[PDB]
């Protein structure tokens, strides 16, 4: 989750 | 949004385009878990000539970036099974505007597709906080909505300051996040989408989701939000996540  | 910039490609992977059978984008949601996405309740009421309510209306588009582009690569297409609408909401205030979606078959997670992260019930995002709030919505007030999703830097602005700006119509389950002086705002159209908190190790955090305001992008009328820690267990409760 969260991020790229 | 009033005031941002294009998001680059697969910036906000978490944010999903909700589309109303025949009448394209009508509002925001995030992707929570492989199966979740939280959106605004009021996007779900019924009118007279549409049955907004009603799971089978919906269409889910995880990935989208230009709204003209819904069928390029890496973007996905989901119908909805079930709107779960706060048991609390209420029809005129926008208290307790918040509902979860579930999707009729699972999101493959990708480097366009992947969840937003959920804070605890007891974790308090602070007054001062630069937070991101994206949509396709007007770009205006009065004005069109965007193409190519937007993306607006706004702040968390402190919660007696909000009351006192919008009387007798903020209740603890909504923050102002976004500009005393205006500019940076949500506007129609971006309703159900996340705000996105970059913390402590660069994780993004739901601050919030967009809810309602008086025009957009105006002087001393900060966009309104629902709160996401006061609904934490709330989704446990519902959904598992
Ligand atoms: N600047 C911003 N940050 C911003 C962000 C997003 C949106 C917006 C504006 O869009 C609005 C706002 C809205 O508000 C009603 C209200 C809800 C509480 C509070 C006050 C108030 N002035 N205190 C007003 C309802 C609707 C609406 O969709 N009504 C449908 C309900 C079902 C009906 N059958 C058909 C119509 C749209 C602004």
């Amino acid at each position: 989750c969260g991020l790229r | 949004v009033v005031g941002g910039t294009d998001a680059d490609e697969g910036e906000w992977p978490w944010q999903v385009s909700l589309h109303a059978l025949g009448q394209g984008h009508i509002c925001g949601a995030s992707l929570i878990s492989p199966n979740w996405l939280v959106s605004a309740a009021h996007c779900y009421i019924d009118d007279r000539g549409f049955r907004y309510s009603d799971p089978t209306q919906w269409t889910a588009f995880l990935g989208l970036h230009d709204q003209s582009q819904r069928s390029a690569p890496g973007v996905q297409e989901r119908r909805l099974k079930r709107i779960i609408s706060h048991p609390f909401f209420n029809d005129f205030t926008f208290d307790y505007d918040i509902a979860l979606l579930e999707l009729e078959k699972p999101a493959e997670y990708s480097s366009m597709v992947r969840p937003i992260c959920l804070p605890d019930a007891s974790h308090v995002f602070p007054a001062g906080k630069a937070i991101w709030v994206t949509g396709w919505g007007h770009t205006q007030y009065g004005g069109t909505g965007a193409l190519i999703l937007q993306k607006g830097e706004i702040r968390v602005i402190n919660q007696t300051t909000c009351e006192n700006l919008l009387p007798q119509q903020i209740t603890p389950r909504m923050m102002c996040v976004g500009f005393l002086s205006g500019g940076v705002d949500s506007c129609q159209g971006d309703s159900g989408g996340p705000l996105s908190s970059v913390e402590a190790d660069g994780r993004i955090f739901q601050a919030g989701v967009v809810s309602w305001g008086d025009g957009c992008a105006q002087r001393n009328k900060p966009g309104v939000y629902t709160r996401l820690p006061l609904f934490r267990d709330w989704i446990k409760e519902n959904t598992g996540v």
